[PDB]
């Protein structure tokens, strides 16, 4: 009984929803106005 | 009483059936060892 073999991929299906915005993480990062330790800031980013 | 002993002697009878299965084989179980343990992944395959 031989090593198991497993049928090889013909194609690959990628998906991804289109039109999506940029995040701009770099523009927030970049923002002069920095917060310190004790009032630390959060920014959450979905659908971009 | 005297010499005699009471004894239930038959008067009548039957034949009886009774089924008995013995088990003499069982699924003969076989593993890839390999493709248990590693399935199709290189990575695992390098390690085992
Ligand atoms: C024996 O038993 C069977 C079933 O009960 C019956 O048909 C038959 O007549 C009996 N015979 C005697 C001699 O008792």
């Amino acid at each position: 009984d031989l090593s198991g073999f497993t049928v090889k991929p013909v194609a690959t299906v990628h998906r991804r929803i289109p039109d999506l915005p940029d995040c701009d993480i770099d523009k927030w990062l970049n923002n002069f106005n920095v917060p310190s330790p004790l009032n630390w800031e959060r920014k959450i980013f979905s659908n971009c | 009483v005297g010499g005699l002993y009471e004894i239930k002697i038959p008067t009548n009878f039957t034949i009886v059936g009774q089924e008995e299965f013995i088990q003499t084989n069982s699924p003969k179980v076989t593993i890839d060892c390999s493709l248990f343990v590693c399935s199709n992944y290189a990575a695992c395959h390098d390690l085992l």
